[PDB]
């Protein structure tokens, strides 16, 4: 077929059919234009109309020109071949090394797994930083999230993630990046070709780059998740093998949808998100699956506009992950990072069957021990801190001492703090945690826990001070 | 002086118990206004979005 | 061409068809397009249908053909469906086979009147204690289960299904339960690792799960909770006892708005439509306990309510506030401290109260209620503890052993017996000279003890529902015995 | 369901068969011009976002592109459009000058001049919509650009190509900042070295004419304009120029960024943009959303300042910093369009108006100011001081509401935050910076009285540039501070330290 | 009507704030646009126009007056409401009848330290 432009308002445009209409979600490519400009078909108004949402600056339309209906929705390259490179949106390189050229290529909407596909085994997934193995341990095949404000650890706390594990992993990787900075892609490109992951000579590249950065236009970010989620998709389903899927950020696929709404010519929802912001969350937060045949292991970055949880759009995707580690801005304030917030993240394997009992024990008691001292702190802001009893300045030493141990220092860090990263096994953290709270480094300064790895390390420290004192 | 030191400490933590009450009384005021500001208001931006369209 | 029993698709986005034609269709029918995809029609405008798909809009079309079925939704029913995972339609999706229900009902049809109810009276155990003894749950009741993110409310609810188990592998016939859990707007995974955790526990032959997940168009998770309310009533009406559990009812709300800034009808307050209050009124008024004459059925609810901060002002939670018979709040606050299910029993309550006890935990809870009352207005003491008088220091010491008795692990519900017999030991005194820390240990043993020895002393607590004094001074023997050697 | 140009005016035309005589494609009539929108009937060939000629000299900007009409924006007062004008193309995108010519001028948001000096002989335009550089032309900010304010070269370090924001309350001293930072940069570029010469562009949006006028005067005075831009969109400009504004100072930079050059702009406020545009969306009908503003309001700051890059050396390495300033209302950081930016920069300055009476001027609240890039856009020997005087300041900052140790910490505290205020107009080189944060940091300042630090920050600069501009001159071109170099400034702060009193 | 007749009159409006109430609900019914509290832009020229009026009218157009007693009623005694402040922007004095010095049994409650009359000493009389 093939349709005029008959209205252009901001990035939503209106094209008139006289052949057959194209079902919606199908690509409408432009005619005449320098650079490939795709139209996503979004409603049918009647009158052979069309709604879309340009996936590309509507500037120098014009009314009247000709759009040829592609007849399937964003079809995109895949397969093996697209490993080492970076892709629009519409699935066109954007690193200047020529055409990806595939045998593959997949629609970026396709429906979700069925209930009768899902898997139920859990297993604890090591991630070598102290307060997210202890208080909110992962899991291979789960989804992932980190909540922060602005500025607290999500993309600092990601690229550790991507380095350490990514690195060690057997399969395959991906990381869309739905609008955010174009300097951090960039940086994370040139980390990964300096690091070996990306590889610009052979086929050995384990990484499959995304990219709709925040210059991107609202019906861009808005679906390059949808296209990362295909890649991975495929490597999960085609090839049969393990796959890791970051994403960063999450919001800003809300925050697209929030922007065309209105044009669309729908009332706005509580806080002038789209009405349609559950479902349209759930339609792609329900393909990011583990099942029978294959395995993701999906980690999300998600903004919370003003630090506020109770905001709709992270309130909302607080139901769609197996374990969120909530950043926090106090914690940060504090020096402590990462800024992991203890006391609000969580987890579904944190159980005594599936971690065991000493680890849910000893998790179990770094919270509540924390908790008791937010209690303490009531008090000694009025009492001050010399009035209080002997078993509890012990608690609040203790507390502090627990505090100070869950940060870290990490390889991707150096640059602020020039300290040596580190990684933590499971057992350095269960065995140092137990320690502390057993009571055994009563007499070490609570300092000599700050930004170190194993408890061993934060004694070496202490004896380090001692001497230089 | 310890009899003295505990009446004192008496008085001075009713007062501070007095004066504490007496500033929640005008914050939950101040707390409600701000709530049927924030539910008005919200409101007014849905129905204006509406009417608008 | 027909314009009566056929219309034709003026337009079609975001899942909300506009129909031309359907000139006889109903309000709230079923029409199906030609896609293979069915539609409800909600707004019958003079020029137009206001259509919304159960489904993917992308296989609509404008100018496609619409039929009406006509009859109103209708899902089935029947002990064919016990053990099965159902869709908001009664379509399996465990990949089981077909369901095979002879019987049929509409999901919106009317809650009985005010003669065929009697007072609800049969205690529903939870096999919770701070549930069971202090914020107790009869047949026939709405229990607002409302609290936070990642509290408990739906191990609470799991719980609650898992301990029916006993009773239906037994031969008493009224205490049977029948469960049902509809699971709006869940990650399907979830909804896997629970059936998978239903299963464990054997819980999953008297349980019928009725699945609208996240992925599901808005329409069906809408209408989730009416179709478990009518496979619900079914039982109701055939002289069983269902207890339906809605997770949650704000997801619902969240579906119904959706559907209605949709169709373009009056906002309103955070914009859900005028109807949020019918919606889930016209649902949780269902629950009911018919009298003889009607077959003495029962149908308890335990709607899920998330609120934003412990933000029980809101629209949705203070809708679904006013509507039921109680409410089971769980802090977060007192999750993370060691309270774990994180009932606070300040803010809990049950209007029906303790109408709906066993005379047993009646016995023991009615002094519980109060001890715990004492020690919540001397709480803040606690840190201070000394240089207070032996009244209050007493108090906040039969407080503190209260409250470690109510601390419970996940899926371990206990008898109402068990949960008596520990109650007992710790309210009658034979604690108060114990250290707080080893409390739990002492339950976890004296419990089995007792399972173990005096079984018999047991059975008639259950069978006799009452603590007769030759049964009572059996207990205070066996509390002081086993106290003693620990 | 009434279309606008189904009028009786139009549908007379039509029904008479005289619309042939009259050209529809290139040409347009107001249908009703109002509060400075104008919908026109024709153009049926006019492209979105394209420029158009009103027939009184008055331009406008074809935004909406509706059925039957076209939604045009009145570059100017529609005190002069009738319903009727001739309304024709003129066949480009809306671009704007761009070039060398404009250095020293102030140009206004279309690239007129207003200052009255003659025509700005420019050769080239861009338009004002382009897209930013992509994934492959940047690399990673390297360079740094001397703000020449102590406290933001030490804790807030400012790279080449970085995107800063200098978000705080109402007077409070973001303008200040910026015209130090701008009058900074004279040093360099009354130079040889070609490489760090920074042309400045300072967009100045919904501010009163005076406001400019005065900052126009200070700006010659330091003869800080041979190498400044001025775009001025002040607030009786309508709204679609000061909404237009920051496009037209983004592609004067772009200019010198795509040829190897390195450019500074500074958008003050972005806060006004957004409520320029939010009249614009309003009046052409389009629906609103958060406190009216239109729904797409962070895309039109993100697709501005995603254009502050830092070319690779094939694309030239050119540099484009971006200093956007928002206004907050009573500190709250956290409304909407402040947090709109706030994640779409990468660094933010934050000025509190308590520091800002309790002395500390500039009012750079540390602790909250943060720089994404970090030390890594850092002089050597800045990078070396500074890791001493925020570890310090860090510490002092969590024992400042009150034994030995601790007392000392306090008084060497208090000793730095005394070193961090400076006037105004007056910044400092790097090398003079670096003195006096050593001067500070080792202890030489242990014991001199607080009143008294202010003072000794002026005698001790006026002394080394008067006797020791070699040492100065040895670390500004070595960047680091050498171990002679380290030893030599041991000897100058202890001696002017003994002979100061 | 006595006002321009020579005569003097005294008009006790009770309440202003019920009829504020009223013109909101005729308002939100005619679709304008709400402001602050839901109320119209238009709720202050409402009260403006009626309370200047209450003029006192020289020699030489009769010499009448209109004395105006507008009462306003504050929710929890917040005086710095929406339209607490529109009328107090409006009038020549203001009278603050206190709810706790009411409830003392402090009857009339004026709280003399908030009441003012900006005409007041003028026009008392000497011995008072
Ligand atoms: N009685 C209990 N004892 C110990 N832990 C519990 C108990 N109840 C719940 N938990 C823990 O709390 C966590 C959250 O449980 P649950 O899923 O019941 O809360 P939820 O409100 O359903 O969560 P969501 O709101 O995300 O659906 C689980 O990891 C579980 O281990
Ligand atoms: N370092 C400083 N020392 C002393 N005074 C200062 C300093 N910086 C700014 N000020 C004072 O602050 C006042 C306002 O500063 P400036 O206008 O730069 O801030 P601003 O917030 O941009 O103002 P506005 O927001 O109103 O345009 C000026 O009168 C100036 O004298
Ligand atoms: N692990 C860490 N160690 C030291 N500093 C950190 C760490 N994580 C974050 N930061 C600081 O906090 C800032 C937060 O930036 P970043 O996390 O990259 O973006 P986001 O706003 O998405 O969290 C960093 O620029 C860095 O200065
Ligand atoms: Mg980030
Ligand atoms: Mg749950
Ligand atoms: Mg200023």
């Amino acid at each position: 077929t093939t349709g005029r432009i008959v209205a252009v308002i901001g990035a939503v445009v209106d094209v008139q059919f006289d052949e057959g209409l194209p079902p919606i979600l199908n690509a409408l490519e432009v005619q005449g234009r320098e650079t490939r400009l795709v139209l996503e078909v979004a409603q049918h108004l009647g009158e052979s109309t069309v709604r879309t949402i340009a996936m590309d600056g509507t500037e120098g339309l014009v009314r009247g020109q000709k759009v040829l209906d592609s007849g399937a929705p964003i079809r995109i390259p895949v397969g093996p071949e697209t490993l080492g490179r970076i892709m629009n949106v519409i699935g066109e390189p954007i690193d200047e090394r020529g055409p990806i050229k595939t045998k593959q290529f997949a629609a970026i909407h396709a429906e979700a797994p069925e209930f009768v596909e899902m898997s139920v085994e859990q297993e604890i997934l090591v991630t070598g930083i102290k307060v997210v193995d202890l208080l909110a341990p992962y899991a291979k095949g789960g989804k992932i999230g980190l909540f922060g404000g602005a500025g607290v650890g999500k993309t600092v706390l990601i690229m550790e993630l991507i380095n350490n594990v990514a690195k060690a992993h057997g399969g395959y990787s991906v990381f869309a990046g739905v609008g955010e900075r174009t300097r951090e892609g960039n940086d994370l490109y040139h980390e990964m070709i300096e690091s070996g992951v990306i590889n610009l000579k052979d086929a050995t590249s384990k990484v499959a780059l995304v990219y709709g950065q925040m210059n991107e236009p609202p019906g861009a970010r808005a679906r390059v998740a949808l296209t990362g989620l295909t890649v991975a998709e495929y490597f999960r389903d085609q090839e049969g093998q393990d796959v890791l899927l970051f994403i960063d950020n999450i919001f800003r696929f809300t925050q697209a949808g929030s922007e065309v709404s209105a044009l669309l010519g729908r009332i706005p929802s509580a806080v002038g998100y789209q009405p349609t912001l559950a479902t349209d969350m759930g339609t792609m937060q329900e393909r990011i699956t583990t099942t029978k045949k294959g395995s993701i292991t999906s980690v999300q970055a998600i903004y919370v506009p003003a630090d506020d949880l109770t905001d709709p759009a992270p309130a909302t995707t607080f139901a769609h992950l197996d374990a969120t580690t909530v950043l926090s801005r106090a914690i940060a304030e504090l020096g402590i990072y990462p800024a992991v917030d203890p006391l609000d993240s969580t987890s579904r394997i944190m159980d005594p069957n599936i971690v065991g009992s000493e680890h849910y024990d000893v998790a179990r008691g770094v919270q509540k021990i924390l908790q008791d001292y937010k209690s303490l702190q009531d008090i000694i802001a009025i009492l001050g801190m010399d009035e209080l009893s002997e078993e509890d300045k012990l608690t609040v030493s203790r507390a502090r001492k627990i505090q100070r141990f869950l940060s870290q220092p990490f390889q991707v860090a150096e640059v602020f703090t020039g300290h040596l990263g580190k990684l933590v096994p499971l057992k350095e953290t269960i065995k140092g945690f137990q320690q502390i709270l057993a009571g055994e480094y009563d007499h070490l300064p609570e300092q000599a826990f700050y930004m170190v790895g194993p408890i061993e390390e934060a004694v070496a420290k202490a004896d380090k001070l001692a001497e230089e004192h | 002086s310890t009899t003295s030191e505990q009446s004192a400490r008496m008085t001075a933590m009713d007062n501070a118990s007095k004066n504490a009450s007496e500033m929640i009384d005008k914050l939950t005021l101040t707390f409600n206004r701000t709530r049927q500001a924030v539910i008005t208001k919200e409101l007014i931006e849905i129905i204006s979005g509406a009417a608008a369209l | 061409v027909d314009l009566e029993e056929t219309g034709r698709v003026l337009s079609i986005g975001d899942g909300i068809a506009r129909v031309h034609g359907l000139r006889n269709v109903q309000a709230e029918e079923m029409v199906e397009f030609s896609s293979g995809l069915k539609g409800m029609s909600l707004n019958l405008e003079p020029d137009n249908v206001g259509v919304v798909v159960f489904g993917n809009d992308k296989l609509i079309k404008e100018g496609d053909i619409v039929k009406r079925t006509g009859a109103i939704v209708d899902v089935p029913v029947g002990e064919e469906l016990l053990g099965r995972v159902v869709d908001a339609l009664g379509n399996a999706i465990d990949g089981k086979g077909p369901i095979g229900s002879k019987a049929r009902r509409r999901v919106g049809l009317k809650a009985p009147g005010i003669i065929p109810r009697i007072s609800v009276r049969e205690p529903m155990q939870t096999g919770i204690k701070a549930v069971d003894s202090l914020v107790p749950i009869g047949r026939g009741q709405r229990e607002l289960i409302i609290g936070d993110r990642q509290t408990g409310k739906t191990s609470i609810a799991i719980d609650t299904i898992i301990n029916q188990k006993r009773f239906n592998d037994g031969t008493d016939e009224k205490k049977k339960l029948y469960c049902i859990y509809v699971a709006i707007g869940q990650k399907r995974s979830t909804v896997a690792q629970l059936v998978k955790r239903l299963t464990d526990a054997d819980a999953m032959k008297y349980t019928i799960v009725v699945s609208a997940t996240a992925s599901d168009a808005a329409p069906l998770q809408y209408l989730a909770p009416y179709s478990g309310c009518s496979m619900g009533e079914y039982f109701r009406d055939n002289g069983k006892h269902a207890l339906i559990i809605y997770d949650d009812l704000s997801k619902q709300a969240v579906a119904y708005r959706q559907m209605s800034l949709l169709l373009r009808r009056p906002p309103g307050r955070e914009a859900y439509p005028g109807d949020v209050f019918y919606l889930h009124s016209r649902l949780l008024e269902r629950a009911a306990k018919m009298n003889d004459a009607f077959g003495g059925g029962s149908l308890t609810a335990l709607p899920v309510i998330e609120t934003q901060a412990g933000d029980v002002s809101a629209y949705i939670p203070t809708n679904v506030i006013s509507i039921t018979d109680g409410q089971i709040f769980l802090e977060t606050e007192l999750f993370y401290k060691g309270i774990r299910p994180a009932i606070n029993v300040g803010l809990s309550v049950s209007r029906v109260g303790s109408a709906a006890q066993t005379r047993a935990m009646k016995q023991v809870a009615g002094t519980m209620k109060l001890e715990l009352a004492q020690y919540r207005e001397v709480a803040a003491f606690a840190q201070f503890g000394s240089d207070l008088d032996a009244a209050t220091q007493q108090l906040l010491s039969r407080g503190v052993r209260l409250t470690e008795l109510l601390k419970q692990g996940q899926y371990s519900p206990m008898a109402i017996e068990e949960q008596v017999a520990v109650i007992y030991a710790g309210v009658r005194g034979y604690l108060d000279k114990l250290e707080p820390s080893k409390i739990t240990k002492f339950e976890n043993a004296f419990l089995s003890h007792v399972i173990s020895q005096h079984q018999a002393l047991l059975g008639k607590i259950r069978t006799d529902g009452k603590i007769s004094e030759e049964s009572d001074a059996k207990l205070k023997e066996i509390v002081t015995n086993f106290l003693a050697g620990f």
